[PDB]
């Protein structure tokens, strides 16, 4: 099941990693690819509003 | 030791204006709420709207639209309270209460906790 | 949208517990924990009794006890004495930021 959120930084809900954490890039010698963090826990984030 | 003073005692006649002055001493009173009550010598008390002595938000409570108004002096920490076109049953006494503590994340408005009050003042129509 | 609902009068002999109660509607107590109770002797400006339906203020012994079930908001009183001849007022959020006060209670010793 993969789970289409939407998020420009600090990704969402979605699947876990298996042992620790991971990096994934592209080449990791130039800067212009987008180095990709899996992580092995999760950190719990609530966002919130006053009335309307 | 904080404390709140008010104005004395107004006598008046119907179709007209009061104001009634609240000051508060002794702390910080741009962080605290500030809530106005009134009872009529015999029976309970009813509620009238905050002010926040942050922006300048106010709330009224039902049946006070358009009647009373609210304002701040932060140069000598005190409430001015506006109340016009009196009636016959406005002879009260009227008391000014600190309310929460307003800390920028939630809606402390109706958090009816008044712990300090003024000595209260007793306005009376003939 | 008139006042909460409270017994007009209550007495009793020093040394038990009394009972008082606010009934209303759910959208007012129901639906919300914010209840608060007040002791005014007549004369001066009220005291506050009571923060949350039970955690107490400082400088008031354990002496007060609150609690609410379904939409009855009650205060038991232990251990009376000459220094409580004096009313008990009910007060809570309403929604809209609207605070609505109880009725009124008339406490005489005997
Ligand atoms: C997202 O995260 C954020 C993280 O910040 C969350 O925001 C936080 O939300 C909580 C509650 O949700 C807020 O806590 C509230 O803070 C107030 C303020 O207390 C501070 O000031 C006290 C007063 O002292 C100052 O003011 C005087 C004025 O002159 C000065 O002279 C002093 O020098 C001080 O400047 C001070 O005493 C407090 O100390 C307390 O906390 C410290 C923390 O480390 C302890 O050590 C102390 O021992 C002491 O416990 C504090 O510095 C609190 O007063 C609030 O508690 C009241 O409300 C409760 C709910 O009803 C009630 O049960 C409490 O008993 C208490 O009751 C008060 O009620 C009336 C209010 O006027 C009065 O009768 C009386 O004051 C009484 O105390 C509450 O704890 C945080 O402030 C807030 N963070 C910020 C930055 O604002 C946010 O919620 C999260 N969002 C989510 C989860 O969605
Ligand atoms: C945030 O804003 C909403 C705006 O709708 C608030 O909801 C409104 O709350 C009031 C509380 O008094 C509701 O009034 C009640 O309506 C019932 C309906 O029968 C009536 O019987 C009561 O006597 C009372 O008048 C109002 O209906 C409700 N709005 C809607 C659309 O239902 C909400 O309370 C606000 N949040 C907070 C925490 O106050
Ligand atoms: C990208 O990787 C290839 C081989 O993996 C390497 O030859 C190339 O130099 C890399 N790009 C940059 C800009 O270094």
């Amino acid at each position: 099941g993969i789970r289409p959120v939407v998020s420009t930084q600090l990704l969402l809900n979605g699947s876990l990693a298996e042992k620790e954490i991971v990096i994934r890039s592209e080449n990791l010698t130039n800067n212009a690819k987008i180095i990709i963090v899996h992580l092995h826990t999760p950190v719990e984030i609530v966002c919130t509003r006053p009335n309307n | 030791q904080v404390q709140l003073v008010q104005s004395g005692a107004e006598v008046k006649k119907p179709g007209a204006s009061v104001k009634v002055s609240c000051k508060a001493s002794g702390y910080t009173f741009t962080g605290y709420y500030m809530h106005w009550v009134r009872q009529a010598p015999g029976q309970g008390l009813e509620w009238m709207g905050w002010i926040n002595p942050n922006s300048g938000g106010t709330n009224y409570a039902q049946k006070f639209q358009g009647r009373v108004t609210m304002t701040r002096d932060t140069s000598i920490s005190t409430a001015y309270m506006e109340l016009s076109r009196l009636r016959s049953d406005d002879t009260a006494v009227y008391y000014c209460a600190r309310g929460g503590w307003i800390g920028l994340y939630y809606d402390s408005s109706g958090y009816p906790n008044f712990d300090y009050w003024g000595q209260g003042t007793l306005v009376t129509v003939s | 949208q008139s006042a909460l609902t409270q017994p007009a009068s209550v007495s009793g002999s020093p040394g038990q517990s009394i009972t008082i109660s606010c009934t209303g509607t759910s959208s007012d107590v129901g639906s919300y924990n914010l209840v608060s109770w007040y002791q005014q002797h007549p004369g001066k400006a009220p005291k506050l009794m009571i923060y949350e339906v039970s955690k107490r203020p400082s400088g008031v012994s354990n002496r007060f006890s609150g609690s609410k079930s379904g939409n009855t908001a009650s205060l038991t009183i232990s251990g009376l004495q000459a220094e409580d001849e004096a009313d008990y007022y009910c007060c809570s959020y309403a929604g809209s930021s609207t605070v609505i006060f109880g009725g009124g209670t008339k406490l005489t010793v005997l």
